[PDB]
């Protein structure tokens, strides 16, 4: 017993020396590790669990506060799977989540999640386990009809086909094995084994409810889940009062360790070639706290997420007139960068700053699926998206910016949303720079009001939603690249200096009849030629500005 | 603990015209904002007027409770709802469930607007302005106050309070007493135009009096234009003046009485008709009452985590927050940087309670630009648990030259709110810059202001409320040379700064010195206030304080702990508490430095604001004070405008139509004046040219005012007795001095006025009168210090008032002149070389012997008097112009602006009959006051340090700092035997005459 606690409590280190030391090819490795050993010795779990919860403690005692939530996600991810853990230890757990009460946030926030679920399944043990794999395989519940589904979106011309194929071929693999039966019969038994501890006779259990039928199973699924159910809506749930009610469920079915596995979420793989597809494929979802939960995670770099937020700005437009979305689907947005082997990943790069656990487990996806695309097995990638979409339960508001764009003067203007960035060059007349006339307001910290207008000569201009260092109240950063005439005793030289400034709206026109051309989200398709005047100020909410969430870890590590 | 309440729906019934109820079990520990919600919940889930509560939002209502009769609202949303005192009254009476009425809220009406307006323009300043608020602390304040002054007025006799007499308890000196034979005094009973004097016991009252003089004049009634149906349906008042003498008060306690007494004049009254008190009834009041306990969060017990289900935790304890404070500093920027083009700046966080600082952190220096970005946190080395009530985050801009950083601007921030609620979330202060208020700069488009962001909880984190719990440990002896050693810090004067030693002796044997009143201010000053335990230990302590409720009340030690150096909310309860019992003569002796510290306080409403409303609404002289005092500092501080701008709205609320009619025309009379001297001001060019074309102007100017806007007549602000009536526009000037103040003179308004004398007023316009009025009384407080020791020195502290920022009125001394003009009057400039001159004077304005021998005795008195105060006060610029004297000699000095420890020169001393170095009876009359006043003085040196330390902090140019009062220390000698000081100040005497 020594000797397999050694080997955890070195395996513990390994990752707390990854978050300590932000110094690339194996970061997020030894987590996924760690979890495949517990996956293989599961009746080492509560091994484990002490360990954490040591290092948790100490981590506490000595503001470790970076490694904090990284071993608190991982205990509860251990404790979502884990059977027979003893009650003081689900007691020493819940204490620690209540102390880091006093944590600012997100310390507090994501304590706060944990103490509940595990506050639920110190009482009623098995209780995480049921709603997990019954929300995300859609099992048919009564007691509990709460559906979870994961939308996987890839654009095909920034992701290849062989990342797309390898994609697909994991994820199918892992379906194949997840049938509606094989759930249930992994939820009885799980249920029964948490809740009986060394009482389960595990063999018997399983030869039983192998040789059942559909029907014995579906009713003996729907006792569990009803006796779980009732006993956690309880004012005052008693674990003793569950423990006899499973005890009742236990000697009908067998008459007076396999490893148990936590299915991954059901994860429909899609290609983005249409602006609509994403609302299609949430209503398709719908069709017979919120219900639902669609859980949209996008693979690609920031092109990919401009068009995500186009998507989320429609979706939002559209439940401002037919509100049929909101009163049942809870939408939560994720997130992999899959980056060319440093201008397409700025979000990415953000995300990783902001918090470190996403850095060190998502931010460091790109090359492994690059790899996976490249080869003719354990699902890594499958895994860390499982454990991305289940644990990063921490939103980030984004900024939504609107631009008008003016082809001419006297005609309407086509209006267009950005996430990230908006870049504009000057056109070549079919001699250097254009005339450009500039009206903003600045942004300053004291919010005083302060309108600039200038005329200059520029060659191009950049607009920056994503601040790009930790020295830079949603503005923009713009980067004016100005054309300075020198005159020097040797005749007229022309240098170029870049101005930058900050505001949160902006008028750009040209004065010279030199039209500009802007690119939205660093996306060539997304290209407006032939520009004369442009506006660019928050994207107000669909009747507030709109802000798009995307979950993390951790959110905003201050 | 589910407690069931039926709630009272603002719906009824479609057949019974009964209104709707629903009962709900809402959890306790909820706050009312939740509990507002679960009611707006299931009236839309049962009422059969749905449609009602889907147009209208629940914070379109009010929650009300009837408690013995009267309506009470609920009105703080995040109140813990087990801290109602609605509950509390409910579980007396046994009923369960309580009711609460829910009642839709109204606009105010077009008469409340009108009235609020009004008010405005008598404040000054708009209080329903909520453009520059941060949070609702002042419209918070502007409903707690209505509670005290509803039971204020409702408290009131309207009919005494508008005859509400000037009387004082102390005992007469025996110099008055001297004056009263027999015990009996003559008083003269005016009526129309007759007249009869009846002779009086002294201990009479008004009652026994009217009752005797009815008796006497019954066969008379007819003669004096009495009404045969009428009987003593009168009053007794002062002639010319709005004094009344009524009650049960002997007569010879009443102060105009003592004048006349000490200036040997005849007591004149007039038999007049009763006010009609329906002048003085109160509007009926439009707000719902709100009890005490709106605002508090709880004890402990009902806020803590431990033990409680997440389900039952809506708030949090502040002593279960076991973390280091921190803030994050965004950044700075300012929309006009500073003219020097290389700077560096830093910004300096610093947690203060009162005067001390807690703990500092800094930013790192940045290039002082347009704006400057830190985005950094600063974390404090104090936990949350351990903030005291009142603690503020001051945050201050320092720059410095890129490679003695100088302090650029400030702003402070109260870190737990008016509620007991821990501020958080984002912040945008416009700082204040330098050439304990909570408030931010107004002008919100060119100060400079800083960003910063407080954590965000999932709860709100609420200071809980201190249980007198019962101490275990409350004896060590205290070793003799312990004792002595605790002794002496106490025998210190309070200038004297505490060791850290002396903390830690004061701390230690806290209970040896609760013992004696006098170690308080000590004690409390080593208290470690950013330490939970040690202030739950004080306010144990202070629970015991039953030595301090049962001492006698000095007045310094009380006014000493409203100092700024005690930010306590209960300590300065306690001081207040005692003040209580403080007389209204007293009051109004002390009541500049009590409106003074009202800066201290951390929140707008505070136990010294309760008691300065309460003493004002039961006092119409205090109040009409209190009226002036505030709204001038009003005008002057824009760092506490606020604050006392809603104390003087619930005063001016509680005043009556008479008060309020008095004040408009004061205010209407000020504007006016004010316009025309800028106008006189804009027709002088030169500084001390007034030209014949500029009195003229004045004199046209006042005609035209008159005739079209003055008021007929107004009460004078220095005096509310005084009445002034028609300019007497002949007798009006401009006085030739820089700031060209006006002369004016009006005839008295009150017909009763025996003589044709006119009220002399000099309005002053960019003059700041503050100071004068502190020394003034600082003047009458030393008077009544000298009449304790049977000493009347005859001074005459003339009214002086400041009525704005710089501006205010003076009262004209009659019969007075300047030694200047005396000297120069009877021999060109070389008289003040002439020691005769002013004897001269004398004798030629007492022509009767003696009446000259008692003009030279006043004239004695008056300049030990004077002597005495201008060396302990040190006042100089004493220039033969800034000292008077009237034609029944009193000397007398005038404004208070600023070789000789004090002016005694050869003519002053030819008055005293001295003739060079040979020494008078007068002269040595005049020794011995001396020696008696001074030792008078130094017996209050407490007293006064604390007086004038009181007033530093309001910004007057000649009393900076500590070391201003240290004067004061020094001029009395303090630790110095009183044989060493006696000689002393000889001493000075003799200085003086040889220079």
């Amino acid at each position: 017993s020594s000797d397999v606690e050694l080997d955890f409590q070195r395996s513990v280190q390994a990752v707390l020396r990854e978050l300590n030391t932000p110094n690339q090819s194996n970061q997020g490795m030894w987590r996924w590790s760690l979890h495949k050993k517990v996956e293989r010795n599961p009746g080492k779990s509560s091994i484990l669990v002490r360990i954490l919860l040591r290092e948790l403690e100490k981590a506490e005692s000595e503001d470790g506060r970076r490694v904090i939530i990284p071993l608190l996600l991982t205990l509860m991810s251990v404790l979502t799977k884990a059977t027979g853990i003893p009650e003081d230890l689900y007691h020493r757990a819940y204490t620690f989540c209540t102390r880091l009460l006093t944590l600012p946030a997100p310390y507090s926030t994501v304590a706060l999640d944990c103490a509940i679920r595990l506050k639920t399944e110190t009482a009623v043990p098995g209780t995480l386990y049921q709603r997990t794999v019954i929300a995300e395989q859609n099992l048919i519940s009564e007691l509990y009809p709460y559906q979870e589904r994961v939308f996987l979106f890839v654009d095909p011309e920034l992701v290849s086909a062989s990342v797309c194929s390898a994609l697909l071929l994991e994820i199918q693999a892992a379906q194949e094995q997840q049938t509606p039966e094989a759930c249930m019969r992994h939820v009885v038994s799980h249920a029964l084994q948490a809740a009986l501890g060394e009482a389960c006779h595990t063999g018997a259990l399983n030869r039983k409810l192998q040789a059942s039928s559909r029907r014995v199973l579906e009713y003996y699924f729907h006792a569990v889940v009803a006796a779980i159910e009732q006993v956690a809506s309880e004012d005052s749930p008693s674990r003793l009062g569950h423990l006899e009610k499973m005890e009742e469920i236990y000697c009908s079915l067998l008459g007076p360790l396999p490893s148990i596995p936590l299915p991954s979420p059901y994860i429909t793989f899609h290609l983005w070639t249409d602006q609509e597809q994403l609302w299609k494929e949430l209503v398709l979802f719908l069709r017979p706290s919120r219900v639902h939960t669609a859980r949209v995670l996008v693979l690609g770099d920031d092109r990919m997420l401009g068009r995500l937020a186009q998507a989320y700005y429609r979706l939002r437009k559209r439940e401002t007139k037919k509100f049929c979305l909101t009163p049942r689907l809870s939408l939560q947005l994720y997130y992999i960068p899959v980056l060319a082997p440093p201008e397409l990943g700025e979000l990415a790069s953000f995300l990783g700053r902001v918090d470190p656990w996403y850095e060190s487990t998502v931010n460091t996806l790109c090359p492994a699926i690059l790899k996976l695309a490249e080869m003719p097995v354990d699902p890594f990638i499958l895994d860390v998206i499982t454990y991305y979409v289940r644990m990063g339960t921490q939103p980030i508001y984004f900024q939504l910016y609107k631009v008008k764009i003016f082809t001419s003067l006297s005609h309407d203007p086509t209006e267009d949303i950005f996430l990230t960035e908006l870049k504009v060059k000057i056109q070549d007349s079919k001699g250097t720079g254009a005339e450009l006339s500039m009206c903003y307001q600045k942004a300053l910290l004291s919010h005083r009001p302060r309108e600039v207008t200038v005329s200059l000569r520029a060659t191009g201009l950049v607009l920056k939603a994503i601040p790009a260092g930790d020295t830079e109240c949603s503005c923009l950063h713009v980067s004016v690249t100005e054309v300075v005439k020198s005159s020097n005793l040797a005749g007229r030289s022309f240098t170029t200096s870049t101005n930058t400034f900050r505001t949160s709206s902006i008028q750009v026109q040209s004065q010279d009849q030199r039209l500009l051309t802007l690119w939205l989200d660093k996306d060539g398709r997304r290209t407006f030629r032939d520009v004369v005047r442009f506006e660019v100020s928050p994207c107000p909410e669909p009747c507030n500005s709109l802000l798009m969430p995307i979950n993390t870890f951790s959110g905003i590590i201050q | 603990e589910l407690i069931p309440i039926e709630f009272v729906l603002p719906t009824s019934q479609r057949n019974t015209k009964t209104p709707e109820t629903a009962l709900l079990h809402v959890a306790g520990h909820g706050n009312v904002e939740q509990m507002k919600a679960q009611v707006w919940l299931r009236a839309l889930e049962t009422s059969v007027s749905a449609d009602f509560y889907h147009r209208l939002g629940p914070d379109h209502f009010l929650l009300l409770y009837q408690k013995k009769g009267q309506w009470y609202e609920i009105y703080d949303k995040y109140q813990v709802v087990q801290t109602l005192d609605c509950l509390r009254y409910w579980k007396v009476l046994h009923r369960s469930p309580g009711q609460i009425h829910v009642v839709q809220r109204h606009a105010p009406s077009e008469e409340t607007l009108a009235f609020q307006r009004q008010l405005n323009a008598l404040i000054g300043y708009d209080v329903t302005d909520v453009s520059n608020v941060h949070d609702d602390e002042l419209e918070f304040t502007r409903r707690r106050l209505v509670t005290p002054r509803m039971a204020e007025v409702a408290g009131r006799d309207p009919k005494l309070y508008a005859m509400h007499p000037w009387v004082t308890s102390k005992p007469l000196p025996e110099y008055l007493l001297k004056k009263i034979t027999n015990n009996c005094v003559f008083i003269v009973i005016h009526r129309s135009t007759t007249s009869q004097t009846i002779k009086v016991s002294a201990d009479d009252t008004p009652g026994t009096i009217l009752q005797s003089f009815f008796t006497k004049m019954a066969k008379k009634k007819s003669l004096m234009d009495i009404p045969e149906s009428q009987n003593e349906d009168f009053v007794l008042r002062v002639c010319g003046r709005d004094e009344y003498l009524v009650g049960e008060t002997p007569i010879k306690n009443f102060q105009w009485v003592r004048q006349c007494l000490k200036n040997g004049e005849e007591i004149h009254l007039v038999l007049d008709t009763p006010p009609d008190p329906a002048l003085d009834e109160v509007r009926k009041e439009e707000w719902p009452l709100v009890d005490d306990c709106t605002g508090v969060t709880g004890y402990h017990e009902q806020l803590t985590i431990h033990g409680k289900d997440h389900e039952s935790v809506f708030t949090v304890s502040l002593w279960d927050c076991d973390r280091k404070f921190r803030v994050k500093i965004r950044g700075i920027d300012i929309p006009v940087l500073p003219r020097t083009a290389d700077l560096t700046v830093f910004v300096e966080a610093n947690i203060q309670y009162g005067q001390q600082v807690l703990c500092q952190r800094r930013t790192s220096p940045k290039p002082f630009t347009e704006e400057v970005l830190w985005n950094v946190w600063l974390e404090f080395s104090i936990k949350i648990k351990d903030l005291p009530k009142g603690a503020l985050l001051n945050l201050q801009i320092y720059c410095g030259k890129a490679p003695k950083a100088q302090l650029l601007y400030y702003v402070n921030l109260l870190l737990i709110d008016h509620r007991f609620l821990l501020r958080h979330g984002e912040y945008v202060l416009h700082m204040w810059q330098l050439s304990l208020t909570s408030r931010t700069n107004p002008d919100k488009e060119n100060s400079m202001s800083i960003s910063i962001l407080l954590d965000n909880y999932c709860h709100p984190i609420a200071l809980p409320k201190h249980r007198p719990t019962p101490d275990p440990e409350g004896r060590a002896e205290m070793p003799n040379q312990l004792r002595k050693q605790l002794e002496a810090i106490i025998a210190t004067d309070p200038l004297n700064p505490l060791t850290a030693e002396d903390k830690e002796l004061l701390w230690h044997f806290r209970y040896e010195s609760l013992k004696d009143p006098k170690a308080y201010p000590k004690l409390f000053s080593s208290v470690k206030w950013g330490q939970q335990e040690i202030v739950a230990k004080t306010y144990q302590l202070l629970a015991k304080r039953e030595v301090w409720d049962q001492s006698a009340l000095d007045v310094g030690l009380t006014m000493q702990l409203l100092d700024c150096n005690f930010s306590d909310e209960n300590v300065r309860a306690i001081a207040v508490q005692k003040l209580e019992s403080l007389e209204d003569d007293d009051v109004l002796h002390y009541l500049l430095q009590l409106v003074q510290a009202v800066k201290f306080e951390p929140y707008h409403d505070s136990a010294l604001a309760r008691f300065l409303l309460k003493r004002g609404l039961r006092n119409k002289r205090i109040g009409h004070f209190l009226f002036w005092f505030l709204r001038s500092e009003i005008a002057q501080s824009r760092h506490y405008q606020q604050r006392f701008a809603v104390i003087l709205e619930a005063y001016l609320r509680g005043c009556g139509t008479a008060m309020l009619h008095d004040f408009t025309q004061q205010v209407q009379v000020i504007d006016m004046l004010q316009k025309v001297t800028i106008d006189i001001k804009s027709l002088s060019a030169e500084k001390y040219d007034v030209s014949s074309q500029v009195i003229s102007q004045l004199k046209q100017k006042l005609e035209n005012l008159q005739n079209l806007n003055l008021p007929q007549s107004f009460r004078v602000p220095y005096d509310p007795g005084l009445k002034a009536g028609a300019l007497v526009i002949e007798k009006c000037k401009v006085m030739a001095s820089k700031k060209k103040p006006l002369w004016l003179e009006f005839k008295c308004a009150d017909p009763t006025a025996l003589s044709n004398e006119t009220i002399g007023i000099i309005f002053k316009h960019g003059d700041d009168l503050r100071q004068d009025m502190l020394i003034l009384q600082i003047l009458r407080i030393m008077e009544s210090i000298w009449e304790t020791e049977s000493l009347d020195l005859c001074l005459l502290p003339y009214g002086c008032i400041s009525t704005g920022d710089k501006i205010g009125m003076i009262e004209i001394v009659k019969d007075a002149t300047t030694i200047a003009k005396i000297q120069q009057s009877t021999v060109g400039n070389t008289g003040a070389f002439k020691d005769e001159v002013l004897s001269h004077w004398l004798k030629e304005k007492c022509p009767i012997e003696e009446k000259f021998q008692a003009a030279v005795e006043r004239f004695v008195y008056s300049c030990a008097g004077y002597c005495v105060a201008t060396f302990v006060l040190g006042i100089g610029d004493r220039h033969n112009d800034n000292i008077m004297i009237s034609e029944t000699g009193n000397l007398f000095h005038i404004d208070f602006g600023h070789r000789v420890p004090f002016v005694l020169t050869p003519d002053f001393l030819f008055v005293m009959g001295t003739s060079g170095k040979k020494t008078s009876l007068h002269f040595q009359k005049f020794q011995d006051v001396c020696v008696k006043a001074y030792l008078a003085l130094r017996h209050h040196t407490n007293l006064l340090i604390i007086l004038f330390s009181m007033m530093l902090m309001t910004g007057m140019p000649q009393l900076t700092s500590k070391e201003d009062i240290e004067y004061i220390r020094d001029a009395l000698t303090v630790g110095k035997s009183e044989e060493d000081a006696k000689k002393y100040f000889l001493d000075q005497i003799e200085v003086c005459r040889d220079k």
